[PDB]
Order: structure tokens, then sequence, then C-alpha cells
């Protein structure tokens, strides 16, 4: 038929951003 | 310290003076839990830290600095677009090269946060040429266990220099990547190959031309291997890979399939995270949408009854997708791989899920019951499969659809009622 490609979400995509912190 | 105290100490002509101001910035950014970073950014430091990231002559302000633009930058878009419009790019790109590895490495993170906002800033990063200074500090010996921690740091950036679209990142920029990703891939650190695995499923989503970039580099086999791994912090975005690449061609198909992922896929299939389960049946799907001989490997690996399965007692979400795999079977399979479907026991989970709500889902099993009866014919037991469908309470849901709200599916149901169920015997 038709191959299904991915729709948008997000189940587990890691973070964008990190702080450091101390 | 208030940063009334800090604006006054960084208007300082002592260097030391403005050393402590930073210090006390980056403690109030990387200390206090919700920072005060809009705050921070309306007293106009910025340009300041940016500035101090320049000062080679006194290395500890360029660390501080670069640790706290790093917190800036590491919350909203418009803070770290705050970071951005400083002038933070390039000046953290030359820091890249500090001989203090512990400052070029808070270099890579604070741009790893920029790139990781978005794509805007995320091609930005890439234009002022921070690729080539990356690589080389990945490209140096890493022996220790400090080397690792960096080595963690710098895939993360990579990852995020891979990550988002509309627009994709350059090719130009995803060809000089790429050798590192396939390098990386090979370390044995877990955050390494995670990272690293999250990079490639990024490229991967998109039209046909990025899957084949990624898997010209051969790297699908040792994808495959992280896939059947123990640690589900690298098994997740392997399987988001994998399952990418096989939504293009099925020449890439074939590569994931000769790579050996099907073997993988029985326990992914049970797998108790739900959001796993999920993945790997929609991965199928788009599998058994494929020629006859992937259908075929579908097959021999003994994943028909464990979809059959997953169909009859898996959540919805799962179910629909399995809904999937089952009509792209049926359309692209033979007679006989539908057949042994049927042997499989497809009938009775598949019908039952016409009382789902999800009319699409509905008309897609009404599609898959046609396919069903289309290889029945060309074996001529079409009514040994009415006969089925009518034991299994089939005929009951399909009879009940003539009445749905959705046309489409009134005139599918009727279709098939009209054309099998239908039937009148004159005998003698």
């Amino acid at each position: 038929r038709r191959k299904r490609k991915r729709e948008w979400d997000d189940d587990d995509d890691p973070p964008k951003k990190r702080r450091r912190l101390d | 310290w208030t940063v009334d105290d800090i604006v006054k100490g960084i208007n300082s002509n002592n260097l030391e003076n403005q050393l402590q101001a930073t210090q006390a910035a980056r403690k109030l950014l990387s200390r206090e839990k919700q920072p005060p970073i809009d705050h921070i950014i309306r007293a106009g430091l910025i340009p300041k830290f940016v500035s101090f990231l320049g000062r080679t002559d006194c290395s500890p302000i360029q660390f501080e600095s670069a640790w706290a633009l790093t917190n800036i930058a590491s919350g909203s878009s418009e803070q770290t677009k705050a970071v951005v419009d400083g002038g933070a790019i390039p000046a953290l790109i030359s820091l890249l090269a500090s001989p203090h590895a512990h400052i070029s490495e808070q270099a890579v993170w604070a741009l790893g946060n920029i790139a990781g906002d978005g794509s805007v800033f995320r091609d930005l990063v890439i234009k002022y040429g921070a690729i080539d200074p990356l690589l080389a500090l990945l490209a140096v010996p890493d022996m220790s266990s400090l080397a690792g921690g960096y080595l963690r740091n710098l895939t993360w950036t990579l990852s995020n220099l891979c990550r988002n679209k509309n627009p994709a990142p350059p090719l130009d920029a995803v060809e000089q990547i790429l050798p590192t990703l396939v390098r990386l891939l090979h370390h044995n650190d877990l955050e390494v190959l995670a990272d690293t695995c999250w990079a490639i499923s990024y490229l991967t989503d998109g039209p046909n031309e990025r899957i084949e970039m990624v898997v010209k580099t051969g790297v699908v086999p040792h994808l495959v291997k992280l896939l059947g791994s123990n640690e589900l912090s690298i098994m997740t975005p392997a399987l988001r890979a994998i399952g990418n690449i096989v939504t293009g061609t099925d020449e890439q198909t074939q590569i994931v399939i000769d790579a050996g992922a099907l073997a993988v896929f029985p326990s992914l299939l049970v797998h108790p995270k739900t959001n796993i389960q999920k993945e790997a049946t929609w991965t199928m799907s788009n599998i058994t949408a494929g020629r006859q001989d992937q259908i075929q490997q579908v097959v021999n690996h003994g994943l028909v009854p464990i979809l059959v399965s997953v169909l009859s007692k898996a959540d919805f979400k799962t179910q629909k997708e399995a809904v999937w795999a089952v009509t792209n079977y049926t359309s692209g399979g033979t007679v006989e791989q539908i057949v042994y479907l049927v042997h499989c026991g497809i009938i009775e989970p598949l019908m039952n899920l016409l009382t789902a709500k999800d009319t699409k889902i509905i008309l897609v099993i009404l599609d898959a019951i046609s396919n069903i009866f289309q290889a029945a014919e060309k074996l001529g037991e079409t009514e040994k499969l009415s006969i089925m469908i009518e034991e299994c309470g089939g005929l009951d849901k399909i009879e009940a659809l003539q009445n749905h709200e959705n046309e489409s599916v009134y005139k599918a149901s009727l279709n098939l009622i009209e054309k099998y169920f239908s039937v009148e015997e004159e005998e003698d």
C-alpha cells in the first residue's frame, strides 16, 4: 500500500538543553 | 550578591572584581533553582560575558562566563536568543580552542544548548564553523574517565547539531558529521551510544534522500546490534532510527532486513513498555508494506502469530499499528502468505477492532477483509471464509457497520455484504 512516515511526537526524545549545576 | 553588585563589579577597571562578579552571577545561575535569568539579561551582562570569553590573560573569567552563558542559553528560546544576539556563538566557537580542557568543554556545552534551541540557531552554529573545532576535539585520544565525560558532552552537542527540521541540517554539514557518528557508534559508553543513536534517528527522520545518506555509511548492522541491547536508553533511539529507515524504499528496508533487525522484534513486540511496543508494531507495518520477499522474511522470523497476539490483547494505539501491519500484509502478500495469516487467527481480533471509534481504522480493517476475501477467491474458498467470519461474530459487525454515520464505512460494509454474505441457494 504505502509506507507511513513518522508522526510528530516526543515519546523520549532527548533533552534539548541542559543547565550546569554545582 | 545582588544583580546590582554584579553589575557594579563587572563594570570595574579591576579584573579581580570583574571575576568575582562573574563568579557571583554564575553561582546565581548554577546553584539557584529558578535562577534570575531574565533579570540578568535585563542587566545587560550578556555582552560582558561574551567579552570575557576572549580574555585569554585570565582563563578563570573565561570559564565563569562560558558557564553563565550555558545556563542562560539553557532556558527559554528568548533567553537563548539573548545569548545569540549578544554575539556568543563566534566567541564560544573560538573558545573551543582554549588550551584548558574544562573551558573548551564548557564552550561545547553552551553551543549545544544554543543549537538545541531550534533549527535557526542550529544553522547559525553550523554557519560560524563549529563543526571542525568540535571534531578536532573529538579526534583526541579519549582514554580517561574525564575524556569519557567530555565525549558525552561533545556527542550531545553534535546530536543537537543533527536535530530539528524545517529546515533540515545542511547536507554538507550532515556529510561532514556522519563519519564521526559512525565511529562513535563503536564506543562502549552507554551515554555516548544513546546520544549517537539519537543523532542517527534525527538524520533518518525525513525524505528518503536523508535515509540514503545515513544508510550508505554502513551503520545499519551496528544499529541492529544496538537494537538488541538490554539497555532501554540505547534500544529506544536505535529502534527509532530503524523505524525511520524502513519507511523508505524497498532497498533501504532490505538493508535493514539483511542486518537482522527482524530477529529482535519478537522481544520488541511484547516489550513491557507500551511505547516500545507501538514503535515496533509501526516499524513492522512499514516492513509489511514492502516487497513479497520482505513479507516472507516477516513470516520466517515467526512474527505473524506475535502480531496476532498484539492485535488481540495490546493497547489501542498498538492495536492501530497492528491493523496497519495486517492491511499492508494482505495488500502486498501472496495468497499463501494471506492464508497463513488466516491460519494464525487474525480474523477474530481484526474483526473485534471494528467496534473502535476510529473511522479510518474501520475502513482499513474492511480493506484488509476484502484483500483476504480476494485471496480466498483465488483459492476458491470464499465460502469457507464467509463461514469463518460468521462464526467468530464478524458478520454481525459488518452488518452493524451498514448503519454507520460515515458513508464510506456504509458503502464498504455494504459492498462486502453484497459480495459474500448475500447468497441464495435453490436446490432441487
